[PDB]
């Protein structure tokens, strides 16, 4: 009886901790994601306001195993969405507003 | 005259040491 | 004769003299090496604990924002 | 003109090394002998 | 044998890991000079340009 | 419970590796909004003493830009304060 | 609050010999280690009343060793701190730090490690030695780039004595300062510097002594590591600790050479007629006469100075002073600090050595100034270096016992840029 | 797990063995093209500065 009960109760908990763990886990990337693309936001308001006051003269906006692949375009996309152009840019400008 | 093959010996040996004394004084440096 | 004995003995006192600075090198050679693997163990444990408290972290901040939202 | 002939020059156009080079040297040393054990 | 191998490759994988490090940031640091210099005489073609006008 | 600790050690490690990623994400996106920060306020601070001259005229008195021409315009305000 | 004290060479160790016995004198500590909180900066306590300081004596000829473990401070000190080598260096950097430099460090070493970890808060080394001899130079370069690699962030101050302008004992003592100066420079962090003549002159003049031993310098110096320490251990109103010495009289990475004055440093006789208020005593401490290193101020500009005054003091008496040491015009500090004081107070007055030369004084003050007074003393140890190097005289000992060329190709080049960066600095 | 150990490793080398050539060929055509680039930026202004002399 003991082992029957322990049977029982092993699936019930098997239910529970499949359904906590997969919507715990959607619920944080949703969160970080919004977090990131709140930042990424930020990136773009900074490099849209550098160029049109300083040097731009013209500044345009970008566009916008299978969850691994996914994930690593999305995080490649946010990292890449300012190019090393860009920073070279940035670090050549602070030097030269320093002198 | 054998001392002079012995000496010889030492004289080989000697080099060897030299050589792997080298090659212990840069795997200190890189360790 | 007595020229061949004494290069003899020289190239005796050098053998012992390069034998024990190789000894000192190697022992001194072995400790460096049980140094960095330890060491190299001690920063795979930190990398772990750094994960722990980042997944620790994250869940803090999803338990934040849910307040937030009830607020 | 006068502005011009002003400042000429701007119109126109250790131990460390040391402890450096003898870390690099080492570091070759060890490389070159790699090498010769892998190829023979 | 696959322990001895073991060890080969983790020294000789180190050694050629040191060397790459080096040679990385002082290239940085190189690449670093080359845009400097290409600035400054940058600047220095458009204050002549300046004078110019 | 095999099968319990196998579908278990899969959620960690994925929610391990997502996190991880993630926050070398972050650091390097925060890294890139600190230089430019720090360019603002080096801009903010260097204006102060311009005159509203080049307070209102910085640049004199349409295709993609390139890296080499990128900053003629500062500098020509440049060689202005020159 | 604890400092360590580590004493390589002759020099080094016989100015520990006086500053022990000024600090057992300081803190009541009988000779053999017992009196019938303050202390704990350089003593360690255990037993029934018995404390040990925490101090190496190191160095390689046993002939000096030998005199302080038997003479009246056997019991003072851990018989095992007390190394002795087996041969002196002879005068030679690469005996001192190359043939037998490799044999007595690792003693050394694993000794200095298990001092700091008794120590129970680790604060500063302090490191006497002398640059004009292999012994001191040698294997006090060593031993400082080994504590560098080691512990690398706690402070380090060399009490470090330059050979004479001119009253030179040994005649290498070029060659080796200029080989010390190689480590001197870019591995101890604050460099207390010292000058056996100007102490002569100081004698002669003020304490009126014509014939001066040893024994007055090392007293003298004892007094000025005591006066330096003082902040650490006693109660005071401006408490002033290493950490503010690094912060404050070191503007750049390599500018660290700091002379010292000590005022009153006054005879018996003359301590009742000769008034000794700090209004005077400021004053009496910023003469050129009053350096302990020989070397004219007049000559240079004044970076940073700091004051420490044991004994009676008011802190308004030193505003007072130091107005009118800048009102004054003989002297003229560097334009880039307007505050270019560094003012600390104590409570404990000077503590007089009995059967000493010194008086029991109500106050004294301690000065160390950083300024650029100092590429002189370089450029005339890198004359007098060279000139002998021209001939290649002398230098076929140190090719035998280890140096090559490129030891004294770097140390003189080092030597050019470091009086380069005195020169640049100064306007 | 010796085995896996032996591939990882060796894939490990073979990578930062093409990655160390190609940065030491990036040295190799940087030093060369030092020189030779900084005038070329001089005559893209070339013709501008002409034009106003
Ligand atoms: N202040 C002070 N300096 C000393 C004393 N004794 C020696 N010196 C200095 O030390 C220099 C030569 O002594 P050292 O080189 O230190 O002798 P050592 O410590 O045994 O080192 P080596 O001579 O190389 O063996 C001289 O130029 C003196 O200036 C001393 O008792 N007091
Ligand atoms: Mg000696």
């Amino acid at each position: 009886k003991r082992i029957t009960e322990q049977f029982k109760d092993l699936q019930s908990k098997f239910r529970h901790f499949e359904l906590v763990d997969t919507k715990k886990y959607k619920e944080v990337w949703g969160m970080k994601e919004a977090d990131v693309a709140a930042l990424v936001r930020q990136l773009l308001q900074a490099d849209k306001v550098l160029h049109e006051q300083q040097l731009g003269w013209d500044w345009r906006p970008p566009d916008d195993r299978r969850a691994a692949e996914r994930e690593q375009e999305f995080w490649s996309r946010m990292t890449h969405v300012i190019s090393d152009k860009h920073t070279r840019v940035w670090g050549a400008l602070e030097k030269q507003l320093e002198k | 005259i054998g001392c002079q093959q012995e000496l010889v010996g030492l004289q080989n040996e000697n080099g060897g040491l030299t050589e792997t004394l080298a090659r212990l004084r840069a795997e200190h440096t890189v360790l | 004769v007595k020229r061949a004995e004494d290069d003899l003995l020289a190239a005796r006192r050098a053998n012992t003299s390069l034998r024990a600075d190789r000894a000192k090198l190697d022992e001194t050679i072995s400790t460096l090496k049980l140094e960095n693997d330890m060491v190299s163990r001690q920063v795979k444990g930190s990398v772990e604990a750094r994960e722990k408290a980042l997944v620790d972290h994250d869940v803090l901040a999803l338990e934040v924002k849910r307040l937030r939202d009830i607020l | 003109v006068d502005l011009e002939s002003f400042l000429p020059s701007r119109l126109l156009n250790q131990r460390k090394e040391a402890a450096v080079q003898r870390d690099l040297k080492a570091i070759n040393d060890l490389l070159d002998t790699a090498k010769g054990t892998a190829g023979r | 044998n696959a322990e001895r191998q073991i060890k080969n490759l983790e020294w000789e994988n180190e050694v050629l890991s040191q060397r790459f490090s080096k040679v990385q940031t002082e290239r940085d640091e190189l690449y670093g000079k080359f845009e400097a210099s290409i600035y400054d005489v940058q600047q220095k073609t458009g204050l002549k340009s300046a004078l110019l006008e | 419970k095999s099968s319990m600790d196998a579908f278990r050690a899969g959620q960690a490690e994925r929610l391990k590796q997502l996190s991880l990623a993630s926050s070398g994400a972050m650091e390097t996106l925060r890294g890139k909004l600190a230089v430019a920060e720090n360019v603002l306020k080096l801009a903010e601070l260097a204006r102060k003493y311009e005159t509203e001259q080049e307070k209102v005229l910085p640049f004199w008195n349409g295709s993609e830009v390139d890296e080499w021409d990128y900053l003629n315009c500062f500098f020509r305000r440049y060689n202005k304060a020159l | 609050r604890e400092v360590i004290s580590i004493h390589i060479g002759q020099a080094g160790i016989q100015v520990g010999n006086a500053c022990w016995e000024l600090y057992c004198l300081e803190h009541g500590i009988q000779p053999d280690g017992q009196m019938p909180d303050a202390f704990n900066t350089f003593f360690s306590e255990t037993g029934a009343g018995k404390h040990v300081p925490r101090c190496i004596f190191l160095d390689l000829e046993p002939t000096v060793v030998d005199e302080v473990r038997t003479g009246t401070y056997r019991q003072l000190f851990h018989p095992e701190q007390l190394i002795s080598g087996k041969e002196d260096a002879a005068n030679n950097f690469a005996r001192g730090h190359y043939t037998i430099g490799k044999e007595i460090v690792d003693l050394a070493l694993d000794r200095i490690r298990k001092l700091a970890d008794n120590c129970t808060g680790l604060q500063g080394f302090l490191v006497f030695n002398a640059v004009g001899g292999g012994t001191g130079s040698g294997l006090g370069s060593l031993l400082l780039e080994r504590l560098s690699v080691d512990y690398g962030k706690k402070s380090k101050l060399g009490f470090t004595v330059y050979p004479s302008p001119q009253v030179s004992t040994a005649v290498v003592e070029p060659y080796n300062s200029v080989l010390s100066t190689h480590s001197l420079l870019e591995h101890t962090d604050v460099a207390v510097m010292l000058d056996n003549e100007a102490i002569y002159d100081i004698c002669r003049r003020s304490l009126d002594i014509e014939r001066p031993t040893y024994t007055n310098l090392n007293r003298l110096i004892a007094q000025v590591i005591s006066s330096l320490t003082a902040s650490l251990r006693f109660d005071g109103a401006l408490n002033v600790d290493i950490t503010e010495f690094q912060t404050n009289l070191v503007p750049y990475p390599r500018i660290h050479f700091m002379l010292s004055s000590y005022a009153p440093i006054i005879s018996a006789e003359k301590a009742y007629h000769e008034q000794l208020s700090v209004a005077e005593i400021t004053n009496a401490a910023f003469e050129p006469a009053s350096m302990m290193v020989k070397c004219d101020p007049r000559h240079g500009k004044y970076m940073a100075c700091c004051l420490m005054y044991r004994g009676d003091v008011v802190p308004k008496d030193v505003n007072a002073s130091v107005a009118t040491i800048k009102t004054k015009r003989t002297i003229q500090f560097v334009d880039w600090c307007p505050t270019g004081f560094k003012c600390g107070i104590n409570y404990q007055p000077p503590t007089v050595v009995p059967g000493g030369d010194l008086a029991k004084v109500q106050r004294a003050v301690c000065m160390i100034s950083n300024s650029t007074a100092i590429g002189e003393i370089f450029s005339r140890l890198d004359h007098k270096f060279d000139l002998m190097y021209a001939k290649r005289a002398f230098v076929h000992w140190y090719v035998g016992e280890g140096m090559e060329e490129g030891e004294f190709s770097e140390a003189r080049e080092d030597l050019a840029a470091l009086e380069k960066d005195f020169e640049e600095v100064g306007a």
